[PDB]
């Protein structure tokens, strides 16, 4: 048994719009403040998905920076800290250069 | 949550250029095509043209060419209908819809739109008054009412019956244009036991002239 | 243009039955049609945007079909919230062309209307103006007819007839002739009728009152 | 001008879950029936986010394909046909063989 | 929408073990540690152990050492706890909660628990007895009407008024021990106006004998 | 094991008061502590789970403070919500230890129980068994007394005594003294009695019933 899904649903979740996406806790983008990270990955808000012409990229217009409660793993002593990240708030199509 | 937002209403002198707003908002206004369509009282609709907000591409139909010039703001997530010169032949309802294509072009979502009237007549306010049944009779198991406004300019005119809390069994009947001027009536239809016992009031609103007053029902 | 033809307007039926609304093309628009709803306030709404696919919030009722120049929609079990006259637009090329409204209205037992005559209310006498209103409150079908009797004699000039659309509720029309006079005409004259012809008396329905009062 | 999100808030998203992910379509992935596909891309609910416990990984147990209507732009004759992409059901935290 | 289930009634033997039920649903079961506490009639909550679902690694309680045994389903997405040689002192209510990390001991959502009793008695049907107010005496401004189910076993009992509509003002008193067996009372208060011209109903459900019957209250 | 220490359990406290809870630890659990709230139906959900950081759904009035060794749970503003017992839990090392649940009782103005009593109904009498039932039902603070007389001479075997917990609705009290005795005793008697002592009158508010019908 299964079931097909409406183009106009299909579409709508497809074009450029700001989007649940899962970002990797790396110590190229979060420096030292332990081993490991609990939870090692996070969700933030950003601009995923197609333009409906070849053209036309998919670019947050503006951007607005979170901050979460995240785990620190320290063997000094394990503490619950604060770190940041970059949040979009709206996306748009821009043709090319 | 994804709608556009039209004025209802709009007014102007022939000769004269409106510019319709069509605000998007619940969307991407940016991705999907928005087109324009031509409504006259009863008769079928006429498309005008579409604009991508993307990329600011252009397109109208051949008969309303120079007759429509369409813009968008990204900054304010509206598109704009830019119509010249304005007759007796433009007095028509002008809808704003969103597609999603480069072929299918299906308008999935349109807005209330926009009810254009163009005539230099004086807008005038109305005159209301209470319909009140007919001297000594007749009853019983249900009486009815009814209201007048007579003589107003120009659309719309909002009408309820005891600030919209009695909707049940009542007849707004549309306006019509005579000598000039609108006349508009509405009727409610109670038990005999309902009136005169609780007092039933008519409430008239023309936003257009600001002046509107409710006119109480007594025999 | 690439004509589109909807080749109806008129169609009444009964709660509950397979109602098929249809449309021609000039051409093959290669399953490129999408289905309109215009609700008597205004409000456009797609229901079918291909051959046979539904949009988000549609009931199943309502079933595309037709495929090459002639496409049809069907509507399997109609009911009082599907009053509206419905579009059909070709996608295949620009512009994009609409056809004629098919006004669909819904079949019921033949009601006979009530008559209420109103005399010109006191605030209005005072202006200068009269102004008789006489209602006509449920009926169907819509096809009514309205004679003002002032002393017997026909008037003609003045009279307002304004009709309500179809009803969601219990699918009633109804109808309310304004009849406009002058003061100094009004107090000439004494006893008026508002007679009232349908089809479901062939003696016609009068409500009449005298200007004293009788 | 500030909110800082709740660790809870934090973890609750970020556990292994089924969530929404942006899928581009390529000639490599679904092949070739036309030229390019209107929307270039899709959502499906895959098997995203990360374990507590380092050395588990984020698996799918079930998955189930589901079609979804797309339009495909074809010269002879421009249709909205059919395809086919895997979508996961739910996920389990399996340590890493 | 995530929530655990357990339940809340439980009757076993001394000498006996029990296989406690912790069933999860609306998040993903094996990313989050199952703990499970005791709780005796008014007193602290005891740690027994908690378990990770996830991998397989379990810790106890140095006092429950060989007394529970907790286990892990993927399918089904439930939790277990073996209760080992039960004695009259383990006679105790038993939740399950989940936490998260390693550091944190954080349990965040938990069960409604399960009152695990242990006697080896007899179970029995309660009698019900509709408890009047007074033969012609006390009316002022309300009355109250009473109810009484003596000599039922075990626990629980489900008691409400008149289908448990009547939600207003109401009075269940919790159950007692009283010759090794359960005596529970209730009341309602209702205006002086409203009995006996509405007739009122005391409905008793004590599930575990799975006779069941309501009495009509009469003077 | 780390004993997590509460110092109080008792408190009562007025709606809209500055309301306190502490709690101690053995050793230094480095910010690690978690307050939960026991309903009075046995219903567990956790307000504050670190220093003083929210759980979801939990009002801002619960304010968590405490760095070290001592740390506590206050609310802001008591309401009527906030009927429950308030537990500490450590999460330094295992065992997870939990503390004294802490009563939280809202105090009011002192009010006078409603007394009542009721013969054993016949439904009882023809099954061999009498049992008398002295409801008292609604009253401030939950320090009662009850005495039970049958014909002037107290009876202490055979009374159940059961108390209800604090009232979400209005802050009541109440209990039921339930004397059961046996019929072929209960025959031999005439007048019974059920005596209540409280702060609220120094006389206890005695209701009576003759065996014989009044």
């Amino acid at each position: 048994q299964r079931k097909v899904v409406s183009w106009i649903d299909v579409y709508t979740r497809a074009t450029c719009q700001p989007r649940e996406v899962v970002v990797p806790l790396t110590v190229e983008l979060m420096g030292t403040v332990a081993k490991q990270l609990v939870p090692s990955c996070v969700t933030v808000q950003r601009c995923g998905g197609c333009c409906p012409d070849d053209g036309l990229e998919c670019v947050p217009t503006g951007q607005h920076q979170v901050r979460m409660q995240i785990l620190m793993i320290r063997y000094p002593s394990s503490q619950l800290g604060e770190m940041s990240l970059e949040e979009h708030s709206q996306c748009e199509c821009r043709p090319k250069k | 949550q994804v709608q556009l937002q039209q004025p209802g209403t709009e007014l102007v002198k022939p000769g004269a250029s409106v510019k319709l707003s069509c605000k998007a908002s619940g969307y991407t206004f940016t991705g999907f095509w928005i087109h324009w369509v031509k409504q006259r009282p009863g008769q079928g609709l006429e498309w005008i043209g579409h604009i991508n907000p993307g990329n600011g591409g252009t397109n109208y139909n051949e008969k309303f060419k120079r007759m429509a010039t369409l813009t968008v703001d990204k900054s304010s997530s509206t598109a704009y209908m830019q119509l010249s010169s304005l007759t007796s032949e433009d007095s028509a309802v002008y809808y704003c819809a969103r597609s999603y294509s480069n072929y299918v072009r299906a308008m999935d979502y349109w807005g209330q739109g926009t009810s254009v009237t163009v005539s230099s007549a004086k807008t005038t306010a109305p005159s209301v008054y209470p319909l009140v049944p007919v001297c000594g009779g007749t009853t019983g198991s249900s009486v009815t009412l009814g209201c007048l406004v007579k003589g107003y300019f120009p659309e719309p005119v909002t009408l309820t019956w005891n600030s919209g809390s009695l909707s049940s069994g009542v007849h707004t009947f549309p306006a019509l244009l005579q000598s000039g001027l609108y006349t508009l009536s509405s009727s409610v239809t109670v038990t005999s036991n309902t009136w005169p016992s609780q007092t039933i009031t008519c409430n008239v609103a023309h936003p257009a002239s600001s002046t509107k007053v409710d006119k109480k029902i007594e025999p | 243009e690439i004509q589109m033809t909807q080749t109806t307007s008129s169609l009444s039926a009964s709660l509950g039955d397979r109602v098929t609304i249809s449309c021609r093309a000039s051409q093959d628009i290669s399953n490129f049609l999408n289905w309109y709803q215009q609700k008597p306030d205004g409000t456009v709404k797609l229901l079918i945007y291909y051959t046979s696919t539904l949009h988000s919030g549609v009931p199943s009722r309502f079933s595309g079909s037709g495929s090459g120049t002639d496409y049809s929609l069907t509507i399997s079990n109609l009911e009082q919230e599907d009053i509206a006259t419905y579009f059909c637009q070709q996608g295949k090329t620009l512009p994009p062309t609409f056809g004629g409204g098919t006004k669909l209205e819904i079949k019921r037992a033949d009601a006979a209307p009530t008559v209420s005559i109103f005399p010109p209310s006191s605030e209005q006498l005072t202006s200068g103006g009269a102004s008789v209103v006489c209602f006509l409150n449920n009926f169907y079908p819509k096809e009514i007819n309205v004679k003002w009797k002032i002393d017997g004699s026909e008037r003609q000039n003045g009279v307002l007839d304004s009709w309500t659309e179809q009803d969601s509720k219990d699918s009633t029309y109804s109808m309310s002739s304004t009849l406009t006079l002058t003061k100094d005409e009004y107090e000439r004259h004494n006893s008026y009728t508002c007679e009232a012809t349908h089809k479901t008396s062939t003696s016609p329905i009068v409500k009449s009152f005298n200007r004293n009062e009788c």
